[PDB]
């Protein structure tokens, strides 16, 4: 199968620099362009740059010209985006994509770039402790920066009924969110429930056992 | 430097309905237009290339056509899993541009939320802040008024909401409201209540601090 796997990204200060990578597998030829397309939070898709890796021809959108450079290491099957002199308007999820040298048939998973001078901070995790036959419980994930956190339950064995809310920016400038799940009332205390909160930007994972109060 | 104007910017239709999304190019793009589907926070998925060619694996309910500079995506029978933002794109060169996007919502019968309220944890209170959380679970439509009352006094300014995207199978939403108080303010009051109003119905879930 064709795969585009992105790496790089994360938090960077204004005026700073980052290099994104897009490693390709499963291609049947090299007759493909590589693209970078970004999506600022709450906004649409915006093409950023293109390269034809075998030849080196590049192409840039006005919004990034003279600031971003796209290149390619054919021997590593990897396209790069060297992003210099970053501004806050550059904050976005950055996607790499391929197209025939067709349409953009395969895309990487996306990687968030946050341009800001605020400090990384891992989350605090508090229980949402547990009428009728169905009870709800959850974990409040408070005061972290930057995004993202992911949440699972019971190490992935509990998925149905889970709602993990999009984070909200608090007036403190830190993010917050909750993850909830509904389970049978009779399952409380005979089942143990644990939310697994991953905050890779701070290299921190927090598991919280949510017990009845 | 060529614009692609999508219409409408958002729409709601029922399951099995025919949905029509259009996209007009500022200049000639020949047939060099693609259509993408994007679930929130996930990579876009290719649906249609060359104005009308279906991509491998795409259900046949999707179709596209061209008339001069006007391009149309059609979903002949909308299904719940088709909730997404749909994007048009031109590639006549490469100076690629995307349309602004069309967000499609699944229209559904009314579903009342299951409402739950959560006191702050004792652990959190040690830090000097109290978060009270109200959950509205699996409801439709999305619009709902959520109000906080403390000792029956209506609150304002001290809460924030967040809403899930539409469930891909039952087309419902879930919503959290989070009330933030200082510990001192929290400890001075007894009754915490979350009130949810939809249509002719208003439901209030409460707890008494310490009970
Ligand atoms: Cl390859
Ligand atoms: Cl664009
Ligand atoms: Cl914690
Ligand atoms: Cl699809
Ligand atoms: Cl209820
Ligand atoms: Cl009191």
């Amino acid at each position: 199968e064709v795969q585009l796997v992105e790496s790089g990204g994360g938090l960077v200060q204004p005026g700073g620099s980052l290099r994104l990578s897009c490693a390709a597998s499963g291609f049947d030829s090299g007759a493909y362009l590589r693209h970078w397309v970004r999506q600022a939070p709450g906004k649409g898709l915006e093409w950023v740059a293109s390269i034809y890796p075998s030849y080196g021809y590049t192409s840039y959108a006005d919004s990034v010209k003279g600031r971003f450079t796209i290149s390619a290491d054919t021997s590593k099957n990897t396209a790069y985006l060297q992003m210099n002199s970053l501004r806050a308007e550059d904050t976005a999820v950055y996607y790499c994509a391929r197209s025939a040298a067709p349409g953009m048939d395969y895309w990487g998973q996306g990687t968030l770039v946050t341009v800001s001078s605020a400090s990384t901070k891992g989350p605090s995790v508090f229980p949402l402790a547990p009428s009728g036959g169905t009870a709800a419980l959850g974990c409040l994930v408070k005061d972290y920066f930057p995004e993202p956190v992911t949440v699972s339950w019971n190490s992935g064995a509990l998925t149905s009924g889970v709602h993990t809310f999009p984070a909200v920016l608090q007036s403190s400038g830190l993010y917050s969110l909750s993850s909830v799940v509904t389970v049978p009332s009779s399952s409380l205390g005979t089942q143990t429930y644990i939310c697994n909160v991953n905050h890779k930007p701070s290299n921190t994972k927090v598991d919280k056992k949510v017990e009845p109060k | 430097d060529i614009q692609m104007t999508q219409s409408p910017s958002s729409l709601s239709a029922s399951v099995g309905d025919r949905v029509t999304i259009t996209c007009r190019a500022s200049q000639s793009v020949s047939s060099a237009v693609a259509w993408y589907q994007q679930k929130p926070g996930k990579a876009p998925k290719l649906l249609i290339y060359s104005a009308s060619d279906l991509y491998s694996g795409v259900p046949s309910r999707f179709s596209g056509s061209r008339s001069g500079t006007d391009f149309t995506l059609t979903i002949s029978s909308l299904q719940p899993e088709d909730f997404a933002t749909y994007y048009c794109q031109q590639y006549v060169s490469w100076l690629i541009t995307f349309g602004q996007g069309t967000k499609v919502e699944i229209k559904r019968t009314v579903a009342a939320p299951s409402v739950f309220i959560f006191p702050p944890s004792d652990s959190q209170l040690k830090s000097g802040t109290a978060s009270v959380v109200c959950l509205l679970n699996n409801f439709y439509p999305r619009e709902a008024k959520v109000q906080w009352k403390v000792d029956n006094a209506l609150q304002s300014g001290n809460s924030q909401e967040s809403v899930t995207e539409q469930d891909s199978k039952d087309s419902t939403y879930s919503l959290s409201s989070t009330l933030t108080l200082s510990k001192a303010d929290y400890e001075k009051h007894k009754v915490y209540a979350c009130e949810v109003t939809q249509g002719t119905t208003s439901v209030t879930k409460s707890f008494n601090r310490g009970e």
